[PDB]
């Protein structure tokens, strides 16, 4: 049997890696945190350091409160029981105010209220963490990429939780924070609008998530296939072009006619996965705002 | 369509992912292009997608830069001649394709320096020169016997080679009956607990394998010769295989 | 044609059946044995789905649709009219694809690399056999394949999973759309974070991998590196496929019941069953 190069065979570990300055005020890192062997038979087994400025600090805070918020609830739900707490997990819902409340903020606590003020959390923590996705590739010298990307995943959020909410008129029309609650609200919400599957946007959604899954596939079966010359070297192999790169494309290449390059191969990849949420927020977006019923909308325009 | 909103952006998307699939498939026409004839003029159909135009990567530590697409050269001998009077055929090899470094033994041109990690330094060392590095989790080559797919020894396992910046193994240093050493990929090679097998290579083929002008780094050149003739070896040690 | 690196590779050997009779290329595409026997069950898939088209009396590809056999059929045969075609494309789609998986393997075998691709690949093969191959033997009929429409493939889908109550409550559902998100998520980050090292600020240098890591740790605490990310996508990617697989092999069959109704073995385990309060007490 060859070895496949999905776990590591020998672990090597050295120093800390403290990593790399460039800007990036050292005051705001931790010391590195243990190291995990176990980890380490899949990736890097080094834990840590962690930035934290106060942009870090604000969006943490606000993510525990957005959890602190909806935990509450949940275990009032429960009636104080960690029995019936764990029981019934899936079950407990924190709803949005009812369609009468509109776009106000008047709504009781147990009503509405405590929807918004989990909601206002989350706010917060996804943006401030967003700004932290640039602002850590501005300290290092590096593209924005990651935090272009990030907007893509933030805009059918925003799309789902507060755009649309905002345009129909009401928040009663936002996701309600639940496990199972939010699995019945998808499948209403598509009922409602004469079933997504006729919505080309949700299509589309479709062709891009398989496709990141089939993108991702190929191209990490690829790299480990040409590890054996360095193959995941990928920005030295960009600057330079070795046979690790020569081979990938070649087997592509006979196989289906065309290939890619190292780096070009990485713009097909941040394309396919971004283009699921970018269409697919359109989608949502336009759904209940102009078209109530795609099944009826479809017989209208193709 | 039109005068609905929906249609017009369904419209509009179709429109723009032609532009984005057009402007993905030129960024991937940086490097190889434009195609070639076997004999390594320039092709006659090379496609309905042009060039790019070309973009330039500064690279760190005073490297220099790389600007693609520029001019194709493959800058190294191609020991292989036709076996057909039309394209589309298998090019043979005209000597030993291990030692001319064609087929799957084949390598490119890279730089004969050294990768350089994030502060300049070389970023694959042998561990002994890595201070301190050390196995941490497995079971450690250093001391095995090294074994080749003709069931015989070709030598023992003297060091590994890290990769300091990602704190992995990247080759085994492998020293020969005459007391000089080569580096075997870590990916062609299994660790077990009395040995380290060697499929890809029989133990007379050890020899051959190309060898690191300085004892203490290995280039970017150097790395993808070795990487060659290991590979290649999957096909041309083929009949000294005893089979497992 | 080929690429300006491309003549070193195109050497002789590798295939796996039929020596030398089929080691060439057409244009970019190698052939080999599985090159041949590829076009032969496509061409023939094709040319039946075309016939399939006539007997349904429509050509527009929105519209053509082939069905498998009414569940009457059980597993034999049927008429070419009427589920007849539907088998033998199955069994042509079948051929196609593992046909194309070998010659992925005879490529590898010329150029020297690993096999992980068709192996990859093979995840794909095997979910596809699930729906129109094991899963119809398991449940008693090819009826309860999909039929090959564009749309009418999606009907298939959207009554199948009604079948089951809402067909999210399907866990092993729910795994799968979790690997699928997540490997979404790996993906973006991966492309993002290899052309930000590549595309720096305008006018310095490219990054390194080690800057790679250095944005992942102060970002969330930890970096997984290059060999890693590759491990992981491989990973998402094929889990997902494996518990959609899974998802499915499992409906009308060990669970063919509503799926919400599943999830009471949980709440109804005796330590907390009648315990008053909550949603359910
Ligand atoms: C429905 C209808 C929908 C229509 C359109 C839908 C999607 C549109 C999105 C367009 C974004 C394009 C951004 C861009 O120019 O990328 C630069 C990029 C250069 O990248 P680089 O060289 O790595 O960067 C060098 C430096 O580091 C410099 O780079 P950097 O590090 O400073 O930044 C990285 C750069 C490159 O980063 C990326 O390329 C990653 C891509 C992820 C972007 C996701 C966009 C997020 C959108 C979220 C909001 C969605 C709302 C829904 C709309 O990203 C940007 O250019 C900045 C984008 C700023 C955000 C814009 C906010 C708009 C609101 O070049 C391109 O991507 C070009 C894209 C080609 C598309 C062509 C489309 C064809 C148009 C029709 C003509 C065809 C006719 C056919 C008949
Ligand atoms: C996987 C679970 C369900 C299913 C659920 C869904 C849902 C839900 C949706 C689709 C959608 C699609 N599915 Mg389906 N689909 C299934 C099985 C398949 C099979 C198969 C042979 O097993 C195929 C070929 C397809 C093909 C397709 C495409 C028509 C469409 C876009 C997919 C895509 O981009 O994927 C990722 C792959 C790529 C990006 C690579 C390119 C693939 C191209 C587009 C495939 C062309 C297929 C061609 C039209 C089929 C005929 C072949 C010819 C005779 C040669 N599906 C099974 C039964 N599928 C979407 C749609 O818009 O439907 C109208 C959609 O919303
Ligand atoms: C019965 C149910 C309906 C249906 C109802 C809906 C609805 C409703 C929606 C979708 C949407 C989608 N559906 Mg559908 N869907 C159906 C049938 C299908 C089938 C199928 C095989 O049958 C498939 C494959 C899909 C697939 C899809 C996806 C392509 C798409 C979601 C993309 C994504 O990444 O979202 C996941 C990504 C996000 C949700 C982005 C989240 C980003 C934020 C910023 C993350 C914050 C995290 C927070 C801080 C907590 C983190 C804690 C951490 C531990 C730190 N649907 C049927 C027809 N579907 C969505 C869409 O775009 O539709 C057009 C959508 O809204
Ligand atoms: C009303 C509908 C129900 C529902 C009912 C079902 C049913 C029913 C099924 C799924 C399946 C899936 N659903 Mg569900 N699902 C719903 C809601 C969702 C939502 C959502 C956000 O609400 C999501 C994200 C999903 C997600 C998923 C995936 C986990 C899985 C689909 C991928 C798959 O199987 O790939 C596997 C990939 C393949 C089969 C592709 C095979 C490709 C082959 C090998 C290649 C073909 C080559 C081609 C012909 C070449 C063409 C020529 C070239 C292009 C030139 N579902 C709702 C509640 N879901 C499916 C599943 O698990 O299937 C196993 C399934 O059957
Ligand atoms: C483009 C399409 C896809 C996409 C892309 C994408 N997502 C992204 C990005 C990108 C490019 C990021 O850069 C960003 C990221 O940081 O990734 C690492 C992100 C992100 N995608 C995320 C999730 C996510 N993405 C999803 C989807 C997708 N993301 C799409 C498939 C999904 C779903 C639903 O499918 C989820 C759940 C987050 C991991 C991350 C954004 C993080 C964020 O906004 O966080 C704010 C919330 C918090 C900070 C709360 C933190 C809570 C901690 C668990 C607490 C830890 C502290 C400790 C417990 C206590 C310490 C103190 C004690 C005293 C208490
Ligand atoms: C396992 C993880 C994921 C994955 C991986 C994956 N797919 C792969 C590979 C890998 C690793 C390849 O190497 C191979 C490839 O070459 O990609 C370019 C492939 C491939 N994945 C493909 C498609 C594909 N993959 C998908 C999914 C996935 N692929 C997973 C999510 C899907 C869907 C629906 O999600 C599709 C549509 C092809 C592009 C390619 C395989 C090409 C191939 O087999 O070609 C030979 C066959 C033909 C040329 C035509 C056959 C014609 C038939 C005889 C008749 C048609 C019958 C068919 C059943 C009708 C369907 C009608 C639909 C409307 C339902
Ligand atoms: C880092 O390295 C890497 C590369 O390179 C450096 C690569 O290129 C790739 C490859 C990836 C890309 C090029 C990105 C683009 C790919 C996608 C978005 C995925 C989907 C691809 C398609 C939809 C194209 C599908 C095309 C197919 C399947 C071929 C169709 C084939 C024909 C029409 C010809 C058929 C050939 C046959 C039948 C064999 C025999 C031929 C005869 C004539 C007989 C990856 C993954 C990679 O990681
Ligand atoms: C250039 O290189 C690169 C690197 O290196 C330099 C890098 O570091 C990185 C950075 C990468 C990282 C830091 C790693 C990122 C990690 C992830 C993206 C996610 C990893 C997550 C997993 C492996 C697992 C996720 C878990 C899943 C998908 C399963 C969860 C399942 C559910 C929630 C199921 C629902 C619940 C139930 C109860 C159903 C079932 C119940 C019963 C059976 C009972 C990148 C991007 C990179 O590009
Ligand atoms: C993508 C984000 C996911 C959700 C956002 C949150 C993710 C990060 C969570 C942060 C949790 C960190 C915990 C608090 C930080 C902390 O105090 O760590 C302390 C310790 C000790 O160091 P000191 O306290 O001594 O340093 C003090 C400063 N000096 C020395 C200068 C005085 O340091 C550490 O342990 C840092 C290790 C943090 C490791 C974090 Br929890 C890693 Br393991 C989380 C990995 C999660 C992966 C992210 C999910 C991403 C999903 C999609 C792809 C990424
Ligand atoms: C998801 C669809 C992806 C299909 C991309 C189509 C690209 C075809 C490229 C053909 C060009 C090959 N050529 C001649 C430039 O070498
Ligand atoms: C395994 C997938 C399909 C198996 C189909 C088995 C039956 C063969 C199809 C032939 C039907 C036509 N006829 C007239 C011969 O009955």
């Amino acid at each position: 049997a060859e070895y496949q190069n999905i776990f590591s065979q020998v672990q090597v570990r050295g120093p800390a890696d403290l990593g790399m300055t460039e800007d990036v005020n050292l005051a705001n890192r931790s010391g590195v945190g243990p190291f995990s062997t176990l980890l380490g038979w899949f990736g890097n087994a080094q834990l840590g350091p962690i930035y934290l400025g106060s942009l870090g600090v604000l969006s943490l805070f606000s993510g525990l409160m957005w959890f602190f918020t909806i935990g509450i609830w949940f275990w009032y739900q429960a009636g104080w029981n960690p029995a019936v707490f764990l029981r019934d997990l899936f079950f407990f819902s924190l709803e949005p105010p009812a369609p009468e409340y509109g776009l106000s903020f008047a709504a009781p606590l147990k009503e509405g209220g405590l929807w918004l003020i989990a909601s206002f959390f989350m706010f917060v923590a996804v943006w401030s963490w967003w700004g932290r996705t640039y602002l850590r590739a501005q300290a290092l010298g590096m593209g924005k990429h990651t935090a272009w990307a990030f907007l893509s995943a933030i805009w059918l959020w925003m799309v789902l939780g507060f755009i649309r909410p905002i345009l129909m008129g009401s928040w009663s029309e936002a996701v309600p924070y639940g496990i199972f609650s939010h699995l019945d609200w998808t499948n209403n919400f598509s009922l409602v609008h004469g079933n997504l599957f006729y919505n080309p946007f949700h299509g589309l959604s479709i062709a891009f998530l398989y496709g990141s899954a089939l993108l991702f596939a190929m191209h990490g079966a690829t790299i480990l296939a040409v590890s054996r010359f360095g193959g995941e070297r990928e920005l030295e192999q960009i600057a330079d072009r070795g046979t690790a790169a020569e081979r990938a494309a070649l087997f592509w290449r006979w196989t289906m006619g065309f290939n890619a390059t190292m780096e070009g191969i990485h713009r097909w990849a941040i394309w396919m996965a971004v283009l699921v949420t970018l269409t697919g927020g359109i989608g949502i977006l336009l759904s209940g705002t102009v078209v109530d019923n795609w099944y009826v909308w479809g017989q209208n325009h193709g | 369509g039109n005068f609905d909103l929906a249609s017009l952006a369904i419209y509009s998307f179709w429109i723009f992912l032609a532009g984005l699939i057009y402007y993905l498939q030129t960024e991937n026409m940086r490097e190889g292009y434009p195609l070639e004839n076997e004999d390594g003029t320039p092709a006659a159909n090379q496609g309905p997608f042009p060039l790019p135009k070309p973009k330039t990567f500064i690279l760190p530590h005073g490297r220099g830069t790389l600007t693609v697409p520029g001019p194709e050269s493959e800058d190294r001998p191609i020991a292989l001649a036709r076996t057909a009077v039309s394209e589309g055929f298998p090019h043979a090899p005209t000597g030993d394709p291990m030692k001319d470094g064609v087929g799957p033994a084949s390598w490119v041109a890279r730089r004969d320096l050294p990768e350089l990690d994030g502060h300049g330094h070389n970023k694959i060392k042998p561990m002994k020169a890595a201070a301190g590095f050390h196995v941490s989790a497995g079971k450690n080559p250093i001391g095995l016997p090294v074994r080749g797919c003709d069931l015989e020894i070709a030598g023992k396992v003297v060091d590994i080679w890290v990769d300091i910046p990602e704190q992995m193994a990247r080759f085994l240093e492998v020293e020969l009956k005459d007391g000089s050493t080569r580096l075997l990929p870590m990916q062609m090679v299994k660790v077990q607990s009395n040995r380290v097998h060697v499929n890809a290579l029989s133990s007379d083929l050890f020899a051959g394998i190309p060898t690191i002008k300085s004892p203490t780094e290995v280039t970017l050149l150097e790395e993808d010769k070795i990487c060659g003739y290991v590979a290649g070896g999957l096909m041309y040690a083929a009949p000294k295989r005893k089979s497992v | 044609a080929l690429l300006s690196f491309e003549r070193k590779y195109r050497v002789p050997g590798g295939t796996l059946v039929g020596g030398n009779l089929f080691d060439f290329w057409v244009g970019p595409f190698y052939v080999g044995f599985f090159g041949v026997a590829t076009f032969f069950f496509a061409a023939l898939g094709i040319i039946l789905i075309a016939w399939s088209a006539v007997l349904q009396g429509t050509w527009n590809p929105q519209l053509i649709s082939v069905y498998p056999p009414a569940l009457e059929y059980g597993l034999g045969g049927a008429p070419l009219a009427k589920g007849g075609l539907w088998q033998i494309i199955t069994i042509c789609a079948t051929g196609a694809f593992v046909s194309w998986a070998l010659r992925e393997v005879e490529i590898c075998r010329k150029l020297g690399i690993g096999y992980h691709i068709p192996f990859a690949f093979a995840f794909a093969i095997l979910a596809y056999l699930t729906l129109v191959l094991f899963r119809p033997v398991m449940m008693g009929a090819w009826g309860y394949a999909f039929p090959y429409g564009i749309w009418t493939h999606l009907d298939w889908v959207s009554n199948t999973g009604y079948t089951y109550g809402n067909f999210h409550y399907n866990p092993a559902h729910m795994i799968a759309i979790s690997f699928f998100f997540t490997n979404a998520l790996a993906l973006a980050l991966h492309g993002a974070l290899v052309l930000s090292a590549a595309n720096p600020e305008k006018g310095k240098e490219m990054r390194t991998p080690d800057h790679e890591d250095t944005f992942f740790r102060d970002l969330v605490g930890y970096s997984i590196g290059t060999l890693g990310i590759h491990r992981l996508g491989l990973l998402l990617s094929l889990s997902a496929v494996f518990f959609s697989a899974l998802c499915m092999i499992i409906t009308g069959t060990i669970w063919f019941d509503q799926w919400v109704d599943w999830w009471q073995w949980w709440v109804k385990l005796p330590w907390w069953a009648n315990i008053p309060g909550g949603i359910n007490g």
